[PDB]
RNA sequence: AUACAGUGAAACUGCGAAUGGCUCAUUAAAUCAGUUAUCGUUUAUUUGAUAGUUACAUGGUAUAACUGUGGUAAUUCUAGAGCUAAUACAUGCAAUCUCGACCCUUUGGAAGAGAUGUAUUUAUUAG
RNA sequence: GCUACCACAUCCAAGGAAGGCAGCAGGCGCGCAAAUUACCCAAUCCUAAUUCAGGGAGGUAGUGACAAUAAAUAACGAUACAG
């Protein structure tokens, strides 16, 4: 399983 | 091999990767699996190595221990068991495994440091065998992990370690004193980082009992040793070298001392004279010209004949600042022995 | 033509191994070794093109080069080193063990087996024959000669070799209820029991195989490889156990 | 914002690396550079930045998506090992070799055919006599 | 001091109140991460008494109350620290409820006991029209037509509503001020339920 | 690094260059398609087996690269001198196993008898 | 690659010296007409004292109504004036 990110 | 052929990748020897290799964990920058953390730091690296890792043995481990380290109430709760097969598996001793299972050991004593001190002597000792069986199979990785396991424990411990330091060397005598020169050198390293923790007064009594230890190899670990703890970086030495040097030469003027010792304090001047530039040993002279001015005596007169002709050859004289001093302090120790010296 | 040819094209090449097309305009050609060159899977394929491992084919040298591939317990590095069936490959690294056996379908398949099966293979008895001092000595499917056989064994059987040593553990004779793995032909793949040989002398010889469901076929001799007695194969046996 | 979502994540210890496919969401927004990509790929996954590699990345018909590959090498100095020169450079990690064009290499080659010996001795020769 | 000694700490506390509490240890701890594995593991239907339960009714100003969202802080035992917002919200429990009046409200719901006790509201009205009459441009602070839904955030810092205005206004669980408007951008981006 | 130890132009060795590419003039079992044999053959290389039958290391029987002197209008043209190496060229070197008395000790030691390359050609014997 | 031979042809201080691809591109063949003597070995493969050297093998790009697939070159109102 993978990772989840965000940014502005 | 002065001169690099074209070709990006080279065979490199065994002892070629052992010479290049140095046991400081600090120094490397690269990020660490344990420097974020959100509950501990076992579990942290526990599932990074486990996608990283496909050996065997180690994948029995993480079945055996996944349960067990979900929550650091149950790493702590859990503590005995988690170091009972972390030892077993270590003491397997297959190369494929220890990388995941040698930093996990280091990480076990971050999450539990000072409760992992009853864990520390047992701890070391399957170390200490898996070095020792090291040797037979040549893996230069195996002994990086090692070393690194236990510069990393020595970090964590740091405290404890250094109030009982002469136990702590007690343990890697033999890895100091064992025939071979890297393990010496390696394991003389990890203790130097402790050695330049420890506080003035803790550290008199250590320098008095590996002085009296000294009373095969041992010579040549402690000399490794020493040199490493007051050397920090190029032409420069470490600011506790001022105070570990201090320590150091008031016990070899001490008659108790042996003559020995003495002789070490001469081999621990060439390398940190040869090493470190001017500027950086100014320090170190100073409290060189004022001690043996201070402790000059009779009794203790072969003993300050012999160290002040280690300085004066010491690199020749571009190394010493002012040479009246030195003449200073003949002219007391003439007022003040053996002939030859 | 005149000599060697040294290069394979794709569409030339053995379907079985299953390469696009459009990727490019040549295949790996297996370099010479114990298979033939149309029933061997070279190294690339086997580690680019079926364990997805590799990217690309430098990245198999690279890997091949580091060591970490043996094939019947010792290292190779030849890009095109020719595998074949009954082949040990083992990956350290990745604690992985396979055994190159054909599918149903007619392809090497990605057969996974344990430590102590990897540790020996089986050697269709190709050739017994004495050689210089009056040594006797067998020659099997993958160009292995093993001297001093055991006296009971012949053409056709199959014995099995210890990897670290290369000798003779044990051996199957060739006979009727015998388990049998075929190697060739429309009908490679499957599994079943013998029942009967037919001898031509001066012609092929061909044998009658019943599988587990009943159904019965005809084969070659040389597409047969003896694996077992029923029921009880000396080796693990891919999905499907040998079955349509 | 802009997401970014791993998927396919296989382990590869003996080349050590991590391989996944990257999907990028940017939405009112053309894509992500490849830098940014690298360098929170890093953050999420913790390595360092030297040690992610990021390509073939193709936005769909559109816009607001993307799709790439992605690779994660458990250290530095392994992705300096095993990874592609032409991508180091990408990266800065390795310097551009600068070579001449291959046909000037190749006239170079020939007319050092053409020589033999090391021609210092010619030269000399040739010098004397003028 | 350091913060893997703080946590050392919490566990160390932790594990004392768990023998303080005292097989009995081992299964409480299994039954911590009972939710990571996706199957029910709370069977207390047979234990609820529905006959002797208090049952009570509270009567409050908003007309046609359409939804009601709670708040229950979780001591996580993967850090030891309560999902309250603040000190002082230690274990207080939160509601939150929306209406067709444009009214956003929490009440105080600890005291079970007790009757929920109002804190804090909002109004929404006509002085929240969008001027622009472009959906990008429907930002304004407050609800100007029917609020349909409200979810607090797990965390108990944020509360979020939605409605006929097609928003989603995100409100501080604290002081009920608005931090972002969050249009649909849609004509018919109707906001129906929030989770 | 007091043999050298690094890489490294040149030169001597080793390997390869019979692969790949291109056009269709020819030929009606001629190649060719399927099919069979090589107990009638050669086969670099791969892979697996496989050789107990001056030496603390021989010679230039050797020179390249290299230094230096020249001729020619002039070439992957040249002659005279001086060097120096090898996986290049030549030379070449107090063991084992059987029958086993004594049946001494009863695994065992053991008198004595013995036996012990490969390659080519021819002949012969066994198979 | 070498020897002698049969022709062609290049240079010379006239004493001699040496010379042989529609493979890749670019040309001639009409006086009437058509893709660049482009970039790379990054891929897939092949050769070597070999990861690393190379390959006009190959790949990339350039041109064009020979063919084939899809579609722009506008869409929506209001008003005035006439039969």
């Amino acid at each position: 399983k993978g990772k989840n990110l965000s940014f502005k | 091999q002065t001169t690099k052929s074209s070709k990006r990748y080279r065979y490199s020897s065994f002892k070629a990767r052992i010479d290049d290799l140095k046991i400081e964990p600090a120094r490397n920058l690269e990020k660490r699996v344990h420097d974020y953390v959100e509950s501990s730091h076992f579990l942290a690296s526990f599932d990074q190595w486990k996608e990283i890792n496909l050996s065997a043995k180690f994948t029995e481990f993480a079945a055996e221990i996944e349960h067990d380290v979900q929550t650091l109430p149950q790493i702590l709760y859990h503590d005995k068991k988690i170091f009972n097969s972390l030892v077993s598996f270590i003491n397997f001793h297959d190369e494929f495994s220890l990388q995941p299972l040698l930093d996990l050991l280091a990480q076990f004593c971050h999450d539990l440091g000072p409760d992992f001190l009853k864990f520390y002597e047992e701890a070391i000792k399957t170390l200490i065998n898996l070095l020792d069986a090291a040797i037979e199979f040549e893996s230069s990785n195996v002994f990086e992990w090692g070393f690194n396991c236990l510069a990393y424990i020595f970090k964590y411990l740091s405290k404890f370690l250094v109030k009982k330091l002469v136990l702590t060397c007690d343990l890697l005598i033999p890895l100091l004193s064992h025939s071979k020169e890297y393990l010496s050198r390696f394991s003389a390293e990890a203790l130097s980082f402790l050695v330049r923790k420890c506080p003035v007064s803790n550290l008199r009594e250590f320098v008095r009992s590996v002085f009296e230890k000294l009373e095969t190899n041992l010579y040549e670990g402690l000399l490794i040793l020493f040199t490493e703890s007051m050397t920090s970086t190029q032409e420069t030495l470490h600011s506790k070298a001022k105070a570990i040097m201090s320590v150091l030469l008031h016990e070899a003027l001490t008659k108790s001392s042996p003559e020995r010792s003495v002789s070490l304090l001469s081999d621990i001047w060439m390398n940190i004279s040869k090493y470190a530039s001017i500027e950086s040993l100014l320090p170190v002279y100073e409290v060189m010209y004022q001690d043996f001015n201070d402790s000059l005596d009779a009794t203790n007169i072969d003993r300050i004949l012999k160290v002040l002709t280690t300085i004066v050859f010491s690199e020749s004289g571009r190394k010493i600042p002012d040479w009246n001093k030195i003449t200073i302090l003949i002219e007391r120790i003439m007022s003040q022995l053996s002939q030859d010296k | 033509a005149r000599g060697p040819k040294k290069h394979l094209k794709r569409l030339a090449a053995p379907h079985h191994w299953l390469l696009d097309k459009l990727s490019g305009c040549y295949a790996p050609r297996p370099s010479a070794g114990p298979h033939k060159l149309r029933e061997s899977l070279p190294l690339i394929v086997f580690l680019r093109n079926r364990l997805k491992y590799a990217l690309n084919g430098r990245e198999v040298k690279a890997i091949l080069m580091q060591r970490h591939v043996k094939v019947d317990g010792k290292v190779r590095t030849d890009t095109t080193y020719p595998a074949g069936f009954m082949d040990v490959i083992t990956l350290d690294a990745t604690n992985e063990n396979f055994r190159l056996v054909y599918d149903v379908k007619g392809r090497f398949a990605v057969h996974r087996i344990t430590d102590e099966e990897a540790s020996y293979k089986l050697g269709k008895v190709k050739k017994v024959q004495l050689g210089k001092k009056g040594v006797p000595y067998v020659v099997t499917h993958d160009g292995r000669t093993i001297r001093y056989p055991d006296p009971n064994i012949k053409v056709n059987d199959t014995v099995k070799i210890d990897l670290a040593s290369g000798k003779i553990t044990d051996f199957i004779k060739f006979d009727a209820g015998k388990l049998v793995y075929v190697t060739g032909g429309r009908n490679l793949g499957r599994i079943g029991t013998i029942v009967h040989k037919e001898r031509h002398d001066g012609g092929f010889d061909l044998v009658h195989i019943k599988d587990s469901l009943d159904n019965t076929f005809v084969t070659r001799l040389n597409n047969v490889f003896v694996i077992g007695e029923q029921g009880k194969p000396y080796i693990s046996l891919p999905k499907g156990k040998g079955i349509k | 914002a802009v997401t970014i979502r791993t998927r396919k994540v296989i382990s590869n210890p003996l080349l050590a690396r991590k391989q996944f496919v990257v999907d990028v969401l940017h939405p009112n927004r053309a894509n992500v550079s490849k830098d940014e990509l690298r360098e929170k790929l890093a953050e999420v996954y913790k390595a360092e930045k030297d040690a992610v590699s990021v390509f073939g990345f193709r936005t769909q018909f559109g816009g607001g998506k993307s799709v790439g590959f992605g690779l994660v090498y458990n250290s530095v100095a392994e992705a300096k090992k095993f990874e592609p020169t032409y991508r180091l450079v990408r990266y800065g990690l390795a310097e551009k070799v600068e070579k001449a064009s291959r046909q000037q290499r190749k006239q170079k080659k020939n007319r050092d055919k053409k020589i033999f010996g090391t021609g210092k001795r010619l030269a000399k020769k040739v010098a004397r006599r003028n | 001091e350091n913060p893997a000694d703080k946590r050392r700490r919490l566990a160390k506390q932790y594990l004392e109140n768990l023998k303080s509490e005292a097989d009995i240890i081992a299964s409480r701890l299994k039954e911590d991460v009972a939710e990571q594995q996706g199957r029910v593991f709370r069977y207390f239907g047979d234990k609820l008494l529905i006959s002797e339960a208090k049952q009570s009714f509270t009567r409050v100003g908003e007309n046609n109350l359409t939804c009601i969202s709670c708040f229950q802080p979780v001591l996580n035992k993967y850090t030891f620290e309560e999902s309250s917002n603040g000190d002082k919200n230690k274990g207080r429990l939160f509601a939150y409820t929306v209406s067709k009046d444009l009214q956003l409200t929490k009440y105080d719901i600890t005291d079970f006991s007790k009757r929920p006790k109002k804190l804090k509201y909002a109004k929404g009205g006509a002085k929240y029209i969008p001027t622009s009459k472009h959906e990008y441009e429907n930002t304004t602070e407050g609800h100007y037509d029917e609020i349909l839904t409200v979810a607090a955030s797990p965390d108990g810092k944020y509360v979020v509503t939605g409605g006929r205005d097609r928003k989603l206004i995100v409100w501080s669980t604290e002081s009920l001020s608005p931090v972002k408007v969050i249009p649909t951008k849609d004509r018919r981006g109707e906001v129906l339920s929030l989770a």
